């Protein structure tokens, strides 16, 4: 089942930095939306 | 006295004999495929 794994890795691996550029993206969102005057991060 | 013999006649056309050829062709041809690539069956899955 390996084999057949590394057939749809490239699938997986496209949407993993997918995942992680999302992350960044609501990274700085959060970073901006702290300096909004909102109690929820304290 | 055929008239009230001879049986029922089938149009019958082996065109099933015709489809098997062909998917073994292309069972062979995908094999073939397969091993000049040097990607086996089983190093697929």
């Amino acid at each position: 089942t390996l084999q057949s794994s590394h057939i749809t890795e490239w699938l997986f691996t496209i949407h993993d930095d997918v995942k992680k550029r999302a992350l960044e993206c609501f990274l700085e969102t959060a970073k901006v939306a702290l300096k909004g005057r909102n109690k929820k991060f304290q | 006295g055929a008239l009230n013999n001879a049986g029922k006649g089938m149009i019958e056309t082996n065109i099933g004999n015709y489809i098997q050829q062909q998917i073994n062709l292309l069972e062979f041809i995908k094999m073939e495929m397969a091993d000049v690539a040097g990607i086996s069956k089983q190093r697929e899955g």
